[PDB]
RNA sequence: UUGACCUCAAAUCAGGUAGGACUACGCGCUGAACAAUAAGCGCAGGAAAAGAAAAUAACCAUGAUUCCCUCAGUAACGGUGAAGCGGGAAAAGCUCAAAUUUGAAAUCUGGCAACAUUUCUUUUGUUGUCCGAGUUGUAAUUUCAA
RNA sequence: AUUGGAUAUGCCAUAUAAAGCGCUUUCGAAGAGUCGAGUUGUGCAGCUCUAAAUGGGUGGUUCAUCUAA
């Protein structure tokens, strides 16, 4: 049938060639983070991007993430819906890995975290757009497979200076909030109206 | 006695028991042979005995290796 | 591992000597076959002109000259090389022609049979 | 210059500490003139010369 | 071009409703826009991230608590973790080194005093 | 032509026909030596574009070696020792099983009148073309040595004192 | 400078697919018959699990593109048979 | 390799419907039905897909051979005695001297010396002391 | 849109169970489930000391008791260990299916134009003509 | 030096003694005859082509030209 | 006894090719033409065959001879020989009657010829040895003959052969052509066979 | 019965060829302790290897390989460490497979026989003839620059 | 003496031949257990799976360039 047992959400997950060990390990970081995401091999086709809706569609996937390296040095970041819907196009820098030293962060695995927006992602549409889709993204819905019942960790998303903040907190009986580890510099580089096509609707 | 004469390279080097000469190598067809033993190569090296045919061939080079008689 | 350069005059003349040997097998002709004006590829190079390998089809066709005949009196061929523009083109034409004009062929010995 | 291969030619390594001798490496081996004479020396006969 | 109105179509059709509960959605928007103007500073925009992480978890506490769901893990669990274990201990030791660098620091410092 | 047919045939490696011959041929092929001479190339097509021509001084030798450096670089080092007195020209692939992959090694015949008045094979009798295989000069060794125009594929460690410095 | 438009060189022309080259892969792809996993997507396709049959031939093939090029070229196997059978 | 294949089938790990799929190769569609005994033979010695293999089902299987007499009361404290026993039994089973007079100028084993021994000069200490302020 | 829902033979599904602790711990919503009781001594016993058919000895995380695999189970996996197709019903031997050649193609394959080789008397030939004239006027032959 | 080279120091028979090494000697010109007549062989090259009305190089030169008046 | 290996290894192939499933493509060369119309399959053909290396030259040094004294003829009618030749000529649609030899040696090389023959509109036949088309062309093997065009006095004779194979080869197999050749057993094999299957799928499944 | 072919053997069968040495430079493989290193193994030449773009670049574009200078201790990677451009040395381009010669296997090795030829009675061919190789494909033609 | 590439000249030449350039109301084949995907080792190799035909490779912001086995 078309689905059984339908989660609202589920994520589909690609990385391109030429990634370097950094970008894999962070791909390979948030794969664990978000369990309602099924990872796929590389895509050949840097350039024909427009087949991922017909990935999504065969893996019953509503959220395209790409994880593109250009020049082994540049990594960027799609996030798309699926049908239709908005194209986000992110630029990442500043990369932090799980095997850091320094964050000590541990949850559990597929834990249902709690979303923590900062209010400056209220003010502009498209930064209302974008605030939606990573909500409806990072969230875990109800009923996701391998997730865990009990609230352990929080994502926290800021902007600052048009840059978008990403860091993940584990909280500790008493907040006392500890570091995860998933610790990048985001930065929105353009909006697509469509997946993977349409016009331009936000430009940086 | 443990050496005997080696047919090959003349040296008592002929091992009895084991039927194999400690300098040469013999029944090898291959010379032993190591680089870390450069003094031991200088020892028994081109040019350490008659050499006798390649002086033949460094003696006709010159004329272009001809043959037949002059005039 | 240390490199020497106590040959580098035993090296120049020995090229000079080479030269000198290639004008002794061929006499009226240039020890040195004669190679197109191309402009480097880059911002930094893109006003400056060098030379190039050959002269592509279309400057050999334009000059007069066919592709095979090129050869033959000493006009190397760039098969890869194409014009993306007039300017090219037409300062790699007269290269040619001038070539042309100051050249000497000396005409070959035909065999012809008895009959036709 | 000298050869770069003059002087390391023998086989001397130092006798030890302890036997009442330079600690210098000699020649081992035997039945010869050479075997127990120092090498490897800008000091010794027949070694490699100071910063060749 | 930062079309406003073809943002807001598009984010009003892909809106989740008001309606559905903190739990189904665990997403929290604080009320409080709080602003960080050091950006280069970024000690002091740490303690702006974790006052907003804590007003965000005492807010979703309060929402969940009506929820009867269990916000606190029980000391039983022992389910798979996104940290792996031996990746602990692996941190442990690196703790221990840096705790143990100040425990010197320290006590070098008493005795330069002491002598 | 014929050899475009085989060409095609010859890329469908597991349909009906394909994987009825190859393990026919893979069971004869083991009832064989490990090196045997092969009366004619089993691919006609593959062997022809490699350089084969069939005429006298072109020979094929048929070889397995077991999977588990590369299996056709093995191919071509085993044959041309077993038949010393000729050139390994090139190789190719005939067969598999789950133990064994099976070559065909083309070699030629530099003391042939045929080959040495050939203008085209001229070439492997001159001998700097004396065991090929042996110092990775042919098809599989340039590979394997990464021989190759692109980015993908003893200036760095010399000191280069000049007279004037 | 005046930009001039080029012809198109013969090695450009690679990939272009010939009307000999299309009769010859055609009666080979009929003679030869299909590869195990072929057999199992045709199968599929017969059976109406397109999902399936997509999701089995990227894994075999290791692609997205190629398993829908061998989709394609198998679903019209099926379709010309059915035509003829 | 049968084990490893029965595990993934009962631990669901492996999809049964994805194991179906991958069990369509080029060796299923090579059938034995009917083949004599001498191609047979050689067939499955050769011709036999190895398929990858995980310590689970080793130990899986090594607990299926555990007889239940493999290690009896007998065999575990005898056996364990006469291994304990025969260790017992295998386990049952420097000279200072000083550079003067014959033994100057040395090489190797001096006369009269047996066993580990230490070579002493009077020149070493100088190095003695010093190395003891150091 | 697509739903966002699962089919029936995903790759990702819940329930790992592993190597035969007892991981009765919780369920979703942070419930404790209740823990099976131990199966009796004498039950245990008889297992382990007799092999079921089948025995891969993995326990499910939820309870337990091993998991066994059933008749059907046995037969998919002698299939596959045996290396023949995991379907009892499915001919590997289907007939010949002419999908192209049924039907007969009136046109030459070719489109290129005749040469005028094939029209006049061969040029080989009159070459070879011409050699043996040479030849026979010069007394060779 | 070489037990090689030592084999013939001590050797009675003559060294194959070559005297080719004449540096400084230019190539003699063989292909045109009117170019064999009219060129000397003390002059280089690049002299002999500029003498003759010939060019050596069809190029650029890449150095500086001489310049004797 | 004891066999020699490449005895041993000869009639094994042969029993091996016999148990296992043949292909409907490779099973198709199993069934050959019949012994009569060969008979007059190849009487038509050696009305035709290439002239042997000798007669021509007989043929132009007779001509060579006119031109040194002093001094236009007829299109040479034979068969058509040689495998890309032969399959030219079938796409050419200039075949009128292709005879494939049963027994070429890397049976691919044949294995689309009568899929080819059978597309283009042509008639064929598989007939038995490479041998015996070999001999009417002067070699020791051709994998494929074909006829394009024959006089005006054979035009009716080659008219009969064809019917014949169209009615005892094409009209006959047919259906015996699409179908998997193999799996035949002796007279005791089945039994031997089924006791062995019966006793493997007892316990001996392991 | 007689004979075609396929495969496989045999011969102190006719004529050939391989091995070992040297190993400075060259090409592969293998490889340590402290370095695409030493040692070990395989294989050549007077040079070897590389080589006529599944190459760069983002320009007004360049145009096989090799080497030198430079780029440059630069970018990148985290101390290591390039390459494109640029200046120069030398320059040279090409051969196949995939096409029906089909109005003609036009191709080739060997034997025998004459005839020449020679660094040479030592070398190298030619012409004739016969047996063979070859149609499961040897020549001419074409190699994308077309 | 032994040779090299030219020049002059004699004899022979199988030209019913061969080629360049230019024109097209006619055609134009292009290398597979290879590329690639997955995984395990040190671009390369093993293992498992295994292709395409304006296709495929490599770059860059649709374009450029190239045409492997
Ligand atoms: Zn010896």
């Amino acid at each position: 049938s078309a689905g059984f047992v339908p989660i609202k959400q589920k994520v589909l997950v690609l990385s391109s060639r030429g990634v370097t060990y950094r970008q894999r390990h962070l791909l390979n970081d948030l794969v664990s983070m978000m369990p309602h995401s099924k990872k796929d091999s590389k895509l050949d086709s840097k350039d024909r991007l427009y087949q991922l809706n017909e990935l999504a569609e065969l893996y019953n996937c509503n959220n395209i993430f790409f994880f593109e390296s250009r020049r082994r040095e540049d990594l960027y970041l799609h996030i798309a819906r699926a049908p239709n819907g908005p194209t986000v196009k992110f630029h990442v820098e500043n990369l932090h890995t799980m095997d850091e030293l320094n964050m000590t962060g541990n949850a559990l695995k597929g834990s249902r975290p709690i979303l923590s927006f900062d209010k400056t992602f209220d003010t502009a549409p498209h930064l209302k757009v974008v605030k939606e889709l990573l909500q409806q993204t990072f969230g875990i819905p109800k009923g996701a497979r391998r997730s865990k019942p009990f609230i352990d960790r929080v994502c926290t998303l800021t902007i600052a200076d048009g840059k978008i903040w990403f860091r993940n907190y584990e909280i500790r009986e008493n907040v006392t909030l500890i570091e995860i580890g998933p610790r990048f510099v985001m930065t929105i580089i353009n909006i697509l109206e469509g997946s993977f096509g349409g016009p331009v609707i936000y430009k940086n | 006695k443990s050496h005997t004469i080696c047919r090959r390279c003349g040296k008592r080097s002929f091992h009895i028991q084991k039927s194999t000469c400690a300098c040469c190598g013999y029944p090898a067809a291959k010379t032993r042979s190591y680089n870390w033993g450069a003094k031991a190569k200088r020892r028994r090296t081109t040019g350490t005995g008659r050499m006798s045919y390649l002086k033949k061939v460094h003696r006709s080079f010159k004329n272009g290796f001809r043959s037949g008689k002059p005039a | 591992y240390v490199k020497t350069w106590f040959n580098q005059p035993g090296r120049k003349l020995r090229r000079r000597q080479a030269r000198q040997t290639k004008a002794a097998k061929i006499a009226p002709r240039p020890v040195e076959a004669i190679r197109p004006a191309v402009k480097p590829p880059t911002i930094r190079y893109n006003m400056k002109v060098r030379a190039g390998r050959g002269f592509t089809l279309e400057e050999l066709k334009a000059a007069g000259v066919s592709r095979r005949v090129a050869s033959t009196i000493g006009i190397p061929v760039d098969h890869r090389r194409r014009n993306r523009s007039e300017e090219s083109l037409q300062r790699n034409v007269e290269r040619i022609k001038v070539y042309l004009a100051h050249l000497i062929v000396f005409p070959r010995k035909a065999g012809q049979p008895k009959k036709g | 210059a000298v050869s770069e291969k003059a002087g390391h030619q023998t086989s001397a390594e130092s006798w030890g500490t302890g036997r009442a001798l330079a600690r210098i490496p000699r020649v081992g081996g035997g039945g010869t003139h050479r075997s127990g004479q120092a090498a490897f020396g800008n000091m010794c006969r027949s070694g490699r010369m100071f910063a060749p | 071009i930062n079309n406003t109105v073809a943002l807001e179509n598009i984010y009003e059709r892909i809106k989740y409703p008001d309606d559905i509960s903190f739990v189904e959605n665990q997403a929290v928007t604080t009320k409080e826009p709080i602003i960080i103007e050091n950006v280069e500073d970024d000690l002091a925009r740490e303690l702006a991230f974790y006052k907003q992480g804590v007003s965000s978890v005492k807010a979703a506490f309060a929402k969940l608590r009506e929820a009867n769901v269990l916000i606190s893990r029980p000391h039983d669990y022992f389910a798979e973790m996104l940290k792996s274990d031996d990746h602990m201990e692996k941190v442990r030791q690196e703790l221990i080194k840096e705790a143990t660098a100040k425990k010197l620091s320290q006590q070098a410092k008493k005795q330069r005093e002491l002598k | 032509g014929a050899y475009k047919y085989l060409e095609e045939l010859a890329k469908k490696k597991q349909s009906d026909v394909n994987l009825f011959l190859s393990r026919v041929r893979a069971w004869e092929y083991r009832q064989m030596n490990v090196i045997h001479r092969a009366s004619r190339p089993s691919r006609p097509d593959k062997a022809r574009r490699l350089g084969y021509k069939a005429k006298q001084g072109y020979v094929i030798y048929r070889i397995r070696v077991r999977r588990g450096r590369s299996a056709r670089c093995t191919a071509e080092e085993r044959v041309g020792r077993y038949c010393s007195n000729l050139r390994v020209l090139n190789s190719y692939w005939v067969n598999q099983d789950a133990t064994y992959k099976f070559f065909e090694v083309i070699l030629v015949d530099p003391s042939h009148k045929a080959i040495r008045r050939d203008p085209r094979i001229n070439w492997i009798v001159n001998p700097v073309h004396k065991h090929r295989e042996s110092r990775g000069l042919t098809s599989i060794g340039k590979k394997s040595r990464g021989i190759g125009k692109g980015h993908r594929f003893l200036r760095h460690n010399t000191l280069s004192l000049r007279r004037y410095r | 400078l005046t930009k001039r438009q080029l012809p198109e060189r013969p090695s450009r022309r690679k990939g272009h697919l010939s009307k000999r080259t299309a009769f010859v892969r055609s009666i080979v792809r009929e003679v030869a018959g299909f590869a195990p996993y072929e057999r199992r997507v045709m199968e599929l396709i017969r059976n109406s699990q397109d999902k399936r049959a997509r999701k089995l031939a990227k894994k075999r093939l290791g692609t997205l593109k190629r398993a829908k090029g061998k989709i394609e070229e198998l679903t019209s196997v099926i379709q010309s048979s059915r035509l003829a059978h | 390799e049968a084990m490893t294949l029965a595990q993934d089938i009962a631990s669901r790990r492996k999809s049964k419907a994805d194991l179906i799929d991958e069990g369509y190769n080029r060796w299923s569609f090579q059938s034995k039905e009917g083949l004599p005994d001498w191609f047979l033979d050689e067939e499955t010695t050769v011709n036999k897909p190895n398929k990858p293999i995980t310590k689970e089902a080793v130990l899986a299987l090594r607990e299926k051979m555990k007889a239940l007499n493999a290690r009896p009361i007998k065999k575990v404290l005898e056996a364990q005695g006469r291994k304990k026993m025969r260790t017992i039994k295998r386990l049952q089973r420097p000279t200072l001297v000083v550079a003067k007079g014959p033994n100057k100028g040395l090489k190797s084993r001096p006369k009269g010396v047996k066993g580990k021994y230490k070579m002493v000069d009077s020149r070493m200490k100088k190095d003695l002391r010093a190395q003891k302020r150091l | 849109e697509i739903d966002a829902g699962y089919s029936s033979d995903s790759s990702t599904e819940d329930v790992a169970p592993g190597l035969y602790n007892l991981y009765i711990n919780y369920d979703i919503d942070g419930k404790k489930i209740t823990r099976p009781a131990t199966p009796a001594a004498l039950d245990s016993l008889i297992a382990s000391i007799d092999k079921d058919k089948g025995w891969t000895g993995i326990v499910d995380p939820m309870t337990g008791k091993p998991v066994n695999l059933t008749t059907e189970e046995l037969g998919l996996l002698k299939r596959l260990a045996q290396s023949e197709i995991p379907d009892e019903n499915f001919d590997p031997y289907p007939d010949y299916d002419d999908f192209f050649t049924n039907t007969v193609r009136e046109t030459p394959l070719s489109s290129a134009p005749e040469p005028k080789r094939r029209f006049a008397p061969s040029k080989h030939e009159q070459k070879r003509i011409l050699q043996l004239a040479y030849a026979i006027r010069k007394g060779r032959i | 030096a070489n037990p090689r080279q030592r084999n013939k120091q001590r050797s009675g028979k003559p060294r194959l003694t070559r005297r080719n090494a004449n540096k400084k000697a230019k190539a003699k010109i063989y292909g045109n005859f009117v170019i064999q007549q009219n060129w000397d062989k003390h002059a280089t090259l690049r002299q002999n082509y500029a003498r003759l009305g010939l060019l050596a190089t069809p190029n650029y030169v890449t150095g500086g030209v001489e310049k004797l008046y | 006894v004891k066999w020699p290996e490449y005895i041993r290894l000869q009639r094994r192939r042969k029993i091996l090719n016999l148990r296992l499933k043949v292909p409907p493509a490779i099973a198709q060369f199993q069934k050959t033409l019949d012994k009569n119309t060969a008979t007059q399959v190849f009487k038509l053909l050696n009305k035709y065959r290439p002239e042997t290396a000798a007669e021509k030259k007989q043929r132009l040094v007779a001509e060579a001879e006119a031109v040194a004294n002093g001094k236009v003829s007829k299109k040479p009618y034979n068969v058509k020989y040689g495998l890309n030749h032969v399959v030219a000529l079938i796409e050419a649609k200039k075949a009128k009657l292709v005879l494939i030899a049963s027994d070429v040696d890397p049976i691919e090389l044949v294995v689309f010829l009568p899929a080819l023959c059978k597309k283009m509109g042509v008639p064929y036949a598989i007939v038995k040895n490479k041998a015996r088309l070999g001999t009417v062309i002067h070699q020791k093997t051709a994998a494929v003959l074909a006829v394009t065009e024959v006089r005006e006095e054979d035009k009716n004779e080659l008219a009969s052969i064809v019917s014949a194979v169209d009615a005892n080869f094409s009209a006959k197999y047919d259906e015996s052509r699409r179908k998997w050749g193999g799996g035949i057993m002796g007279g005791k094999t089945q039994a031997l066979l089924a006791k062995r299957a019966k006793a493997a799928a007892a316990t001996v499944r392991l």
